[PDB]
């Protein structure tokens, strides 16, 4: 499983590169804590798109 | 996207998948919840279309099992006060429950003060009546982060 | 419940059967490409042979 | 060892209409098709043990499928093929897919009978083929979106079937089955069949099964992530190379300058990748120019006559990319007014015609 | 355990697939050894216009 591993790792990269990229137009955001449901890896190609 | 490298990453630790194209895995459980992983592992298998069941076999290894103590969020903080020590063998007896009052009493006998008595809980109903908004924080220094 | 060793071979035993039936069907289908289709190309070569006694 | 039994083989025929009991007829029925599933022939009471059975026993009919399908796919005698398309449709009742604790045998015999190549041309001519994509929907298709792909699978072997099947939505829906891969066996053939049914076809209509399959669906950059997986089984981990190979050639296929012309000039050419390719605008940059600013002058021609409520944005993505690449170019829209035409249809009213007008504004004017 | 009676089921499964593929692997050279026959019976089928034009 170490190709789909590496994949959720520049995703995460991605995503802390937006987390950032947020804060910087000093934008506070809601957390609306809800517990989510896992993605199925059929929607990890949605995720990348 | 971290609860799916979290699933990616145990499966790196599971089998070496050359028995079958299934994987298997041997694994530490608690026998008094035995059922409720049955439960599920039921609907586990029932979200991916399959029909074909996931099962469940019970090993007798003399492989030494690990320790895991029922732990609330009041009882959490003498349980790894006693664990930073050491941690104790497989069905040992338990200090945390005697450690939860006894320790409080014996920094009592050595620390006892009417006056500071009033200022060390004051200072901690404010710690546990607020403690809403101070987990919607992030993380502060460690004279409140260890403290908390 | 003990039932733990007649469900291994009553659903991952199936599997077995999954791996041999329907892939070894993949490759017996595979005349088609490999027996029918490669007639053809020694057939149709005598063919020409045969117009020339004609 | 099987008693050398070569005789009584219309004295166990005889045995199949008259017997009175259910399971006595379904035991031996069970052990008549126990012989013929690796033998030779023991078709014309075949066909009449069709009367006998089908009726009133569940165990009886589809023992009865494993006998007949056998029977017509294994054997030279045995070939009488003018009863199978009778039979398809007499199956189709037992091949329609309302079918419950039933379907996962009666595929298997719609399978069996089309292993011959024109005994599927048997089938397909009154097939109604819909009634396979009827279960390709949600139908519980576990190992039914295995069965009925592996029947595909056999009809792209001759080349005169596949453009008769493209007068449906085959890949599209082909493709939709490909993005779940939940059985590893299901998208294990879908593979396989996309290269049969390319492959063999002999026309230039593959660019048809070009422009429909793969630059339109989210099934082309699927297959990088297949190549990135270990795979095991050797006939895909070269079916992959070999639909790259195919595939990469298609989409430099699918770049050219004529292509393009066509696209701003017959007109209506939508979010294709021949705007999308860093390659097609690679080479052309001078195309524009080289005829004589006509090419310049027609993408906004029909940029201003026309509302285009969805192929705005698309022309509007061809200025904003030529002028991030040849700098002179952005003089012909200013002597031109094409950019007061950006500028008003940015202020639109759909999110896609006015960030594209908005990304075309902001390439214009990169270095005054 | 449970694994060896899957470790030999698996066996049973990647046997009957091997010798599939070994069928077709034997039938490939059937297939124009048996296409050869054209040359003994599809010789007879320029008979029939052998008498016709005499």
């Amino acid at each position: 499983f170490v190709n789909e591993v590496r994949r959720c790792e520049e995703m995460d990269r991605k995503l802390r590169f937006v987390e950032k990229e947020i804060r910087k137009a000093n934008i506070p955001i809601m957390d609306t804590g809800e517990n989510p449901e896992v993605p199925f890896p059929r929607d990890m190609i949605d995720l990348e798109a | 996207v971290r609860k799916m490298k979290a699933i990616y990453h145990t499966l790196n630790l599971c089998n070496i998948d050359v028995t079958q194209k299934c994987l298997i895995a041997e694994v530490w459980c608690p026998v008094t919840d035995l059922d409720s992983i049955q439960f599920a592992l039921r609907r586990g298998t029932e979200h991916s279309g399959s029909t074909v069941p996931s099962i469940l076999n019970r090993m007798q290894t003399n492989q030494t099992p690990p320790t895991y103590n029922k732990t609330n969020k009041f009882t959490y903080g003498f349980q790894n006060i006693v664990d930073a020590y050491g941690i104790g063998t497989y069905r040992e007896i338990n200090p945390a429950p005697y450690t939860i009052i006894t320790f409080p009493f014996l920094f009592a006998v050595m620390f006892g003060d009417l006056g500071h008595g009033i200022l060390m809980t004051l200072f901690a109903v404010w710690m546990v009546l607020r403690e809403s908004r101070i987990l919607s924080q992030k993380n502060e220094n460690e004279m409140f982060s260890t403290i908390f | 419940s003990d039932a733990d060793v007649q469900k291994q071979i009553k659903h991952m035993m199936a599997f077995i059967e999954q791996e041999a039936n329907e892939k070894a069907e993949e490759i017996d289908a595979k005349a088609e490409e490999e027996f029918n289709i490669e007639k053809g190309r020694l057939v149709q070569t005598q063919r020409l042979k045969i117009m020339e006694y004609y | 060892l099987q008693t050398e039994g070569s005789q009584c083989a219309k004295t166990f025929i005889n045995l199949m209409t008259h017997i009175s009991k259910e399971q006595t007829v379904q035991y031996i029925l069970t052990l008549v098709d126990d012989t013929l599933q690796e033998n030779h022939q023991r078709n014309t009471a075949w066909s009449y043990f069709l009367p006998m059975l089908n009726r009133q026993d569940l165990f009886t009919v589809h023992m009865a499928a494993r006998i007949i399908a056998k029977l017509a796919a294994w054997g030279k005698e045995l070939m009488e093929g003018s009863d199978l398309n009778y039979y398809f449709n007499w199956i189709k009742t037992q091949l329609s897919s309302q079918s419950s604790q039933y379907v996962q045998c009666v595929a298997g015999c719609l399978q069996l009978m089309l292993r011959v190549n024109e005994y599927r041309f048997a089938w397909v001519e009154a097939d109604g083929v819909n009634c396979i994509m009827g279960v390709l929907s949600n139908k519980c298709g576990f190992q039914l979106q295995y069965q009925m792909i592996f029947s595909v699978w056999l009809l792209a072997f001759s080349p005169q079937m596949c453009e008769h099947l493209r007068r449906y939505n085959i890949i599209p829906v082909l493709s939709d089955i490909l993005q779940e891969s939940v059985k590893e066996k299901v998208t294990r053939i879908i593979l396989a069949a996309f290269r049969n049914f390319l492959e063999k076809s002999v026309e230039r209509e593959t660019r048809q099964e070009y422009a429909l399959a793969m630059i339109q669906c989210k099934v082309l950059k699927q297959l990088e992530n297949l190549e990135q997986q270990k795979y095991d089984d050797e006939d895909i981990s070269e079916d992959i190379k070999f639909l790259l190979e195919k595939l990469g050639e298609s989409v430099q296929d699918l770049s050219s300058f004529d292509e393009y012309s066509s696209e701003l000039k017959s007109g209506r050419l939508e979010w294709s990748p021949v705007h999308k390719s860093e390659k097609f605008w690679r080479e052309n940059a001078a195309r524009l120019n080289e005829k004589n600013y006509e090419l310049l002058k027609i993408l906004t021609k029909l940029l201003e006559v026309s509302d285009d409520p969805q192929v705005l944005a698309v022309a509007a993505h061809d200025v904003g990319e030529y002028v991030r690449h040849y700098p002179r170019g952005k003089r012909v829209i200013e002597q031109l007014g094409g950019k007061q035409l950006v500028m008003n249809h940015m202020h639109h009213e759909d999110q896609q015609v006015r960030y594209n007008a908005l990304l075309a504004v902001q390439k214009l004017m990169v270095h005054n | 355990q449970g694994i060896q009676q899957l470790l030999q089921a698996e066996k049973r499964a990647a046997e009957k697939v091997a010798d599939a593929r070994k069928r077709k692997a034997r039938r490939l050279k059937q297939a124009k050894e048996e296409a050869q026959m054209e040359v003994d019976q599809y010789r007879r089928e320029r008979e029939q216009e052998f008498q016709s034009k005499q």
